């Protein structure tokens, strides 16, 4: 009965953010939801409790012993809508695998039965940059099901995408994972939302929504709120709250089918993103060509 | 060889020097073992703090757990009625170590029963084990009721217990009226108490479900007690002579303080006494419903306070001065029965022994282990002694117990180096009390090993092992102790108390050495 | 006299670029130097090599077998000016911390013996957006000693390197990692320069130069190949030389003095570049 939601997706792009107003927009309709920041960053809270940066069950955990030396008390926070919410913890500079601070987390949420909870969602804030064996610990414990990435019309967010669905599938096998859909944040480009759904069809899945880029956001950031919790009335609002109709009923929880590099390319240089190597000029000087 | 005359039986008959050079051969020439020096390193590295670490990061593999599966204790509870025949649907092989394992902890008989459900039906289940089974068991033992219970397989393959059971009377294998109440009991969750939760609950259900119409709370002047998963006699009694002698009306559900003590007079009885089932059927009726383990009884609170309609309270296991008091009471204010002088005095009296040897038990570290109710009544009584549990474990506890306990702890001065751990088993156990030594470790026979190893590293290393729990097989009859009420407190006690000075006698045994602290009187 | 280097840095600011563009001033002044790609997109040595995308270790080893099925010329290929070129390479997707695939390759690098054939610097171009063990892992083996930070103008980008630095008080007390400074690439922001070096000191080292942005660069590189090589008469080529001595000569190994969060929510409005903390704004708002 509760679904186990994931978002993935490259850094610096507005992610968390539209995973927060989601869940925000998901919270009106009245499901109780809860989310879990995996992203090394720490930050995946902030827009509903208003505060300037939870405390990380890393943190508070080096400050009582090993781990279930606190309670929940002082890790899982009600904000907006009820929703609850828990920042893993960003790994030790130098020492620690960040997807062992996820584990962690969750396994202690797992203990405290902070699931079992009428949850109708749950979701994992993950960065989703180098995908690798830490950052793929929500899906290997299997405590992640419908993964849902973030990207928007750029080589590296898109290659991110990509690689990110390589992981899916190296489970989606031997698991139940799934790739729900992608969601393009807009950058105001030029074909922007053709190149994604273009994209996701090669992947086999689909392009659930694409989230615009309005300034009302940034108002509500700077007052620490959602858009909804800022104004339930703006455009941008029913803007998520389309996400959210979409994300609740949908269906195609598929197993990607990843592209080459190459691939990929071709895409971009025919949307309009990437140039078209010039084979000839290739190490050439400004005088010898 | 052997003196006709002083016969040396497995030891210390090997110590003979011929045994000695033969095993000597042996090894050296087959068994290719690891040169002693490496025994030795391993061995000192594993009571190392750094094996700790590496020890507790564990997660797949489990060494030497301290908790039994469901079904263990569904056959324990269902022995606790009138003619009752513990019967367990699944694989045959299980049944065998129940009773093997209970034997040997009261020395005396365990009858049980299985349908033994085979290969054969892995794919169409037991429908017919069912049915011959039922049967069978029926016109052999003659039982007055029959409990199922299941065992790991007939839970995978999935079997509908009342199914199965609604076709054998239907198709005619056992009459319609027959008792014969169940539940189901994955090995697979939660230790073996669940299962005594779980039965117990099944045949509450069986006799109180169909019929709560004409029952009204309080019609018979009752309460009912409900033990839980009991392993020393003596507890199932005390609660009886207590309540008994304090004039308040009573009916112990699950009483199997008889067929675990038959007598030997010639002639085998497979039952004796136990709870009738008009006991069980007019329970509904009674003025309320105590809980003697809460902690793992859940499940039936739930049951009673649903259906019975009953105000159970929020006591705990009357272990220890203090909460035996509040169990007294709450079972005067439920009663109506003021607290005979009788008890005040034997309250009196413990308090008396704990003045008088508090000097010895004072500052005393005990590392300990057992069930969640049993384990934190044995924490809480070490506190009203003076002495710092400083390991408890508890491996079948879960979250919101640990937090119960560590609240005891954080209420009292000598629960300052007090750790609580849960999931853990004795492997973990070993290192904890290697690093952070503690006296003496207060459990059940497995941890008799424990014992040997902290003496391997050495003599000042060693922690004596205290028996009190479950299960015991190296001791006898200790099953007939008694660790609830007043009594039990003063039993423990004195196990205690004595076990140290036992054990400082030892110390100072040594002849013009530290034979100086041998003092007579202590 | 061979000093392995590492530079780390925010991926996106142009740390792989202005790191080829670096070594490729040393070999064309006369300094054998080695640059082992550590970042997971394994464009490390494309403007040295002129390569499209160089061969990792892995997608080799896990292609011939396993590690003792490569040899030398196989991974490590002398680019631009005498310049030997690896890719770590990535992690294998989903799986294995992309770390452990950096020490399989500098161990392998030292199988083959590719470090004592006369060489001045070694070149380790790290990831640093997350200074997990994996792209630490260089650092706490001792496999660079001098640690070069990129970080441009921007939140983030400072941030990673405020990171890093912590990354190397730990394995300080045990290693000879000391910090190197701070590499700021142009952006056009205000200020950005000494925003920069007022951090640098706050940490307890310099600013080795501030890298600006020249589209000969961003021609240079559609070429396949460094600023250097292309036009060593545009200006933007003097920038890219004069930090390669800065370097070499750079006397200043020490060992970060990591700010905190705030300290850096500090620094930052002091530049205009973060927004200045209101207050009574937040919370409810109808
Ligand atoms: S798995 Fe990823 S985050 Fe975890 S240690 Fe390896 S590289 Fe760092
Ligand atoms: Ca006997």
């Amino acid at each position: 009965a509760m679904r186990q939601c994931a978002i993935y997706g490259k850094g610096g792009i507005g992610k968390s953010t539209t995973t927060q107003n989601l869940v925000a927009a998901l919270a009106e309709m009245g499901k109780k939801v809860m989310i879990v920041g995996c992203d090394p960053k720490a930050d995946s809270t902030r827009l509903i409790l208003h505060s300037k940066a939870q405390n990380t069950i890393m943190e508070m955990a080096a400050e009582a012993g090993t781990v279930e030396d606190l309670e929940l008390e002082d890790v899982l926070k009600a904000g907006y809508g009820g929703v609850k919410c828990v920042e893993s913890g960003g790994p030790e500079p130098g020492v620690g695998c960040a997807g062992r601070g996820v584990i962690t987390a969750i396994n202690f949420l797992e203990e405290e039965g902070a699931y079992e909870d009428d949850l109708d969602f749950v979701f994992y804030d993950v960065l989703g940059d180098v995908v690798c064996g830490g950052f793929a610990m929500p899906i290997r414990e299997n405590k992640a099901q419908e993964i849902y990435i973030v990207c928007s019309g750029e080589m590296m967010a898109m290659y991110a995408a990509n690689n990110i669905s390589k992981g899916i599938v190296k489970y989606a096998n031997s698991g139940s994972v799934r790739l729900g859909g992608l969601i393009c944040n807009s950058r105001n480009t030029d074909r922007e939302d053709e190149l994604i759904i273009a994209l996701a069809n090669k992947l086999g899945t689909q392009m659930i929504h694409f989230v615009p880029r309005d300034n009302v956001v940034q108002r509500a950031e700077i007052r620490r709120m959602t858009v909804i919790e800022y104004d339930p009335k703006a455009k941008q609002a029913d803007e998520y709250r389309a996400l959210a109709r979409k994300v609740v009923d949908n269906k195609l929880l598929v197993i990607p089918n990843p592209i080459t590099m190459d691939e990929l390319e071709e895409l971009l240089m025919e949307f309009g993103i990437m140039e078209v190597e010039d084979e000839s000029i290739v190490g050439k000087t400004a005088e010898e060509v | 060889s052997q003196q006709v005359d002083k016969i040396k039986a497995s030891y210390p008959l090997f110590l003979d020097q011929d045994y000695k050079d033969m095993l000597a051969k042996k090894r050296d020439g087959f068994e290719e073992k690891y040169p002693q020096d490496k025994i030795d390193e391993v061995f000192q590295w594993t009571t190392t703090k750094e094996y700790q670490e590496l020890n507790f990061q564990r997660e797949a593999l489990t060494v030497n757990p301290a908790k039994a599966c469901q079904p263990l204790g569904a056959v324990l509870c269902a022995l606790g009625f009138e003619k009752t025949m513990p019967y367990v649907h699944g694989s045959q092989g299980c049944v065998a170590y129940f009773r093997s394992y209970f034997n040997r902890h009261f020395r005396e008989p365990v009858s049980c029963v299985s349908d033994s459900m085979t290969e054969d039906a892995a794919v169409f289940g037991g429908q017919q084990n069912m049915k011959d089974g039922l049967q069978n068991c029926k016109a052999t033992y003659k039982p007055d009721m029959i409990a199922v219970s299941t065992t790991c397989m007939a839970e995978v393959i999935g079997d509908d217990l009342n199914a199965f059971i609604n076709n054998s009377k239907k198709e005619g294998f056992i009459p319609d009226e027959f008792p014969v109440p169940f539940a189901h009991t994955p090995s697979f969750v939660g230790s073996h108490v669940t299962g005594w939760d779980n039965m117990f609950e099944g045949i509450a259900r069986y006799f109180t479900l169909k019929s709560m119409d004409d029952k009204v709370v309080g019609s018979n002047k009752k309460i009912n007690i409900v033990p839980g998963f009991e392993t020393y006699l003596g507890n199932f009694r005390v609660i009886k002579r207590m309540l008994s002698e304090m004039g308040v009306g009573y009916s112990l559900l699950s009483d199997p303080e008889e067929v675990l003590d038959t007598p030997a007079d010639g002639q085998f009885r497979m039952y004796a006494g136990g709870t009738t089932q008009e006991e069980m059927k007019d329970a509904p009726n009674a003025l309320n419903t105590v809980l003697l383990q809460p902690w793992h009884l859940e499940k039936t609170k739930k049951f009673v306070e649903g259906t019975w309609k009953h105000e159970v309270p929020k006591l705990n296991i009357p272990m220890g001065l203090d909460w035996t008091d509040e169990f007294l009471m709450k079972v005067s204010e439920i009663s109506g029965q003021p607290i005979p002088a009788s008890l005040t005095k034997e309250r009196g009296r413990l308090v008396d022994m704990m003045t008088d040897s508090h000097t010895w038990l004072h500052g005393k570290r005990f590392a300990l282990w057992g069930d969640p109710d049993f384990v934190m009544g044995l924490v809480k009584f070490l506190l009203e002694l003076g002495c710092e549990p400083v390991h408890i474990l508890c491996h079948n506890g879960n979250k919101r117990w640990k937090k119960a306990v560590d609240a005891i702890l954080a209420a009292s001065p000598y629960g300052k180096n007090a750790t609580v751990y849960i999931g853990k088993d004795l492997w973990h156990l070993r290192s904890l009390v290697f690093t952070d030594k503690p006296d003496f470790m207060i459990g059940n026979s497995y941890g008799k090993f424990i014992q040997r190893d902290t003496l391997h590293k050495g003599k000042e290393f060693e922690v004596p092992l205290i028996r009190i729990g479950f299960p015991i097989f190296d001791r006898h009859h200790l099953h007939r102790s008694t660790t609830l009420g007043y009594e039990g407190a003063m039993q423990i006690l004195t196990t205690l108390v004595n076990s140290i000075l036992e054990r400082l006698d030892e110390e100072t045994r040594g002849m013009q050495a530290t034979d100086y602290n041998h003092d007579l009187v202590r």
